């Protein structure tokens, strides 16, 4: 019962984390918090100093646990996130356990490197200033001549997702080639600098490190891989392959809660991650100093202390004609996802100097979209097959 | 008789529910509180299932886990004397057939 | 041979594991691989996949109740 | 869970229940036939729990009198165990008047 | 709608998977089975063939979805977990979705090279046969001496877990000296080898790369780390640092059932893993061939065909009195977790010869116990420690 | 003689070859055929499954040998051809020997990488 001591304030150097709790019948919500700080570590204890309720739900409290600045390892992910919550997830006592927040103190997030690349050094190879980008998802041959005509519309990368390794009908090399001379086709006939986003992934790390050597030989734009089946252990043999060449920066009840996967995926690296609260975590990856927002999720207060940004992608799914609301809320620095592309470049370029008269784009985004269909043919055809349903029913 | 049989087994009945409060009393604590998962037996032998007695002693030192032991049960007797006339009745027919064959 | 037998010696274990008889079988290791044998070829609903569990649920079957309920599959 | 447990329940009760079963045969056999009470009664010392297992073994020796002992779980098992829903939460919140005076009997000692 | 052909056999060759579905109000059952075979993959599509019910259970049912062969590339894991459950968790029309199972082929297995070691390869440096192991978890030299005693008991490993890297109270480089050095003094001095079980986990892997060469050198045994925080495809850079050495084997309603996820380990290797059906896997571990039992979870029927089988650990907690308990159910092939260690080898050893006179250990268990207190003082302490909670009330 | 089971049918992934034998005078069909089957090996032994005759021609017969899968390295066509046929060809009890055909299974075939470049690749 020195795990609790609410007679302490944290320091400035301490690492600070909070917990949404909901324990069994009859359990107290000071036992249960004791619970939690006492069997995560072991002068070297964290400490629950506070016990804030929650209002309107089902029976949670804020457990803030501070545990001291020595206790980890100096540039680490793996260690904070595995000797914080190793066998707490494992109670019987808790009907369910979330973990929303964590400060890393000034002291402890200048240890680490962070993204290779920001919102300003993403600007070098990449072409484009001032304006969100776009991309979408895509035999050996016919898959290049696909790729081949959906950056002839505007798309300023493309997507080789959906798990497209080396299967007996596709191999991995014979599709390297059919999509950088699909580059090399399209560079100089549209006026900008294309990617096509690839997989890495292989069996081993050795052959992962053969898919990574022949993509940029110096052939070839920045080109990623993911997170999940992976680790921040398997992403740091290749996260720091970008600190070579720079070419991999795209990242693609009871849990963790997105913004403390999202301080562990700046911090390991990437330029811009895919994902009151949407605006919450992309008011992390994007700022410097952040003031407690209780009523975002921002439960802590930490300066990032000039350490590069990382951008968002769009994660809602097609939006051809749902253009100007995802400009507003994403801004200017995120990214997004021939005749179907051509219709994409036009309907996002067209808002964003309707937004620089100071015409109010929140309560006018339909109208700039229909007139931007009578010099484009494109457009004509995509806001007759989008939604229109409403209700006047007062 | 048929009726007091039913009050005599209501008696062994609600002793019987008092356990599953103390062994998921038991199970919880053995990793929260450690101090207090070795000394719940000192006064749980022979006998795991009394109601007060325990906590008349425990009255002299702190009671508190007897509130909690009586609010283990609430969720336990709502659900399963609700449920109780088909979940006896369905071992009857396995009990039944075992011992014919 | 080794791992006939293997299995053999497991089927009899979860035989007489057991608290209860099942129906139709005794207490003999020609009904324990019989019972498995027929216990794990009733989820078959198709006849030519479950003679593969016959000719060998018809090697094993001791007592004559034991034979009965392998012949309900055919 | 709750499943574990309301299973758990299941058997043990139904043990209490082959148990009463077995004393009503013990009551009956004292007035019809006090050779077959006394025999009952030499039996019923041996400390053999889990009453559906305990009349399996019955059957071995004597197949007859495990029937009537099996006989009244369709009839005196319907005058105990339905009358169970009314008369457990009616004990509890008598133990929520029994016990909740013994925190003002130590709070009158502090007093 | 030709994603579900129940008219169809699945061929020999086929991967062959299941599902326990959940769907929303209203939802057919034949149409949400055609809502996962179909937004798996894209003759090259899967195609749900069967359409069992649950008894007794929240509307589940069973769908069986089967891949052709060459949809996957040869000896990967990560694009096997990945073509088939992409984005086939992401949808509203289902409460639930679980991966109960994957068959996989004969032909596809021996691409696969497997776990290193088995079970006949482990007992070529570890020097036990035929009865299962032992082995607990655990400043700096203040640390190497508490390893120094429970080695010095019966224990035929220990543990480094709880996540202890380099702090700046104890270093990375000053806890391996301090647990070889308390090798080579319980050596000799036990007549048995024992390892000490370290972390190799660093925040790149050029920094593990030197946590897994200083550690055996030539200097010192068998000595692993997880597999969360960490993938298959982390896993790889070090598991297949054993295709050299021999030196790292343990890996320490809406979801995927273990059982997949031991068929994704046992092929990707380790030669003991950590954790009906409790005896459900470790018959898939351990076993060459297996029938389909229902009542198991194991839904479907593939032999192993000739590959080193993987051992299991025990996963309850402490367990020093529940020693029978165990050695019946895990069998002879598993491995378990200094006078409160001297306690612990007597009672794992007693037992295995009353089994071996034909004694039934399931039905006499605590009396092995007991006779083995009349020669080990350690004993006698530990039988009163534990619980003898019953209830006679029949 | 337990190298010659024609109550046997081989499986689905066993490896399976022939052989066009011709024996010395008297030799008989069923001894000349578990010469072949026993001596080339050494549940680890092939097993002549049947003994077809050839029509019209010098007195052949068609041995079908079954080899299990385990008994071979995975990815290996040197091991293939020579603990098949090291010491076989080498006897006098034959007048000759071919070896007409091998049926790879589906899970042996796989474990090769085969050539590089193909009707496609070319």
């Amino acid at each position: 019962l020195t795990y609790y001591t609410p007679d302490y304030t944290p320091k400035d150097t301490d690492i600070l984390a909070a917990f949404r709790v909901t324990p069994q019948p009859g359990v107290p919500f000071e036992e249960a918090a004791a619970a939690v700080a006492a069997e995560s570590s072991t002068r070297y204890k964290g400490r629950c100093y506070d016990i804030e309720p929650v209002p309107g739900e089902d029976n949670q409290f804020i457990a803030y646990i501070a545990y001291p600045l020595d206790l980890f390892e100096e540039g680490s992910i793996t260690n904070v996130l595995t000797s914080i919550v190793g066998n707490v997830f494992g109670f019987k006592a808790l009907r369910a356990l979330r973990l929303e927040d964590i400060r890393f103190p000034v002291a402890y997030i200048k240890t680490f490197q962070g993204p290779p690349h920001g919102i300003q050094v993403e600007r070098d190879k990449l072409n484009k200033y001032g304006r969100p980008l776009l991309g979408c998802t895509i035999s050996a041959k016919n898959y290049g001549r696909a790729v081949y005509e959906c950056l002839r519309g505007g798309l300023d990368f493309t997507k080789d997702d959906e798990n497209i390794n080396s299967a007996p009908f596709q191999r991995w090399r014979d599709r390297f080639l059919f999509v950088a001379d699909a580059i090399t086709k399209a560079q100089a006939e549209t006026g900008e600098i294309k990617g096509h986003y690839l997989n890495v992934t292989a069996p081993t790390c050795e052959e992962m490190l053969k898919r990574a050597e022949y993509a940029k030989e110096l052939k070839q734009p920045i080109i990623m891989h993911d997170y999940l089946t992976a680790g921040f252990t398997a992403n740091t043999t290749l996260a720091r392959w970008c600190r070579d060449n720079g070419v991999l920066l795209h990242i693609h009840n009871h849990g963790i809660h997105f913004r403390v996967l999202a301080k562990a995926l700046r911090l390991s690296g990437g330029d811009h991650i895919h994902t009151g609260i949407t605006m919450g975590f992309v008011d992390l990856l994007r700022e410097n100093y952040v003031e407690q927002d209780k009523s975002r999720g921002i439960y802590f207060t930490q300066d990032w202390a000039s350490l590069p940004g990382v951008m968002a992608v769009a994660s809602g799914g097609i939006h051809v004609w749902h253009m100007p609301a995802l400009v507003e809320i994403f801004g200017d620095d995120s990214v997004l996802q021939a005749p179907g592309a051509t219709a994409n470049r036009v309907a996002l370029e067209a808002c964003v100097q309707a937004r620089n008269e100071g015409r109010n784009l929140a309560r006018e985004g339909n109208d700039v979209i229909r007139e931007a269909a009578k010099w484009s043919p494109e457009l004509a055809v995509a806001c007759e097959l989008w939604k229109e349903i409403k209700f006047e029913f007062e | 008789n048929l009726k007091q049989i039913a009050k005599d087994t209501a008696k062994t009945l609600q002793s019987y529910l008092t356990y599953q409060a103390l062994m998921t009393v038991l199970a919880q604590l053995g990793e929260t509180n450690p101090p207090l998962a070795l000394w719940l037996h000192t006064f749980s032998v022979g006998k795991v299932q009394d109601g007060e007695a325990y906590v008349k002693e425990l009255f002299r030192e702190q009671p508190d886990l007897a509130l909690r032991i009586m609010t283990v049960r609430e969720h336990i007797a709502e659900e399963v004397a609700e449920f109780l006339p088909e979940m006896v009745r369905s071992g009857i027919q396995q009990a039944n057939m075992e011992q014919r064959r | 041979d080794a791992d006939e037998a293997r299995e053999i010696a497991k089927a009899i274990k979860d035989f007489s594991r057991f608290r209860i008889l099942p129906e139709g079988f005794s207490n003999h290791p020609g009904d324990a691989v019989a019972y498995q044998a027929w216990k794990l070829a009733r989820q078959y609903s198709d006849l030519q996949e479950r003679s593969r569990l016959i000719a060998r649920g018809l090697r094993f079957a001791h007592s004559e109740t034991a034979r009965k309920q392998i012949e309900q599959l055919l």
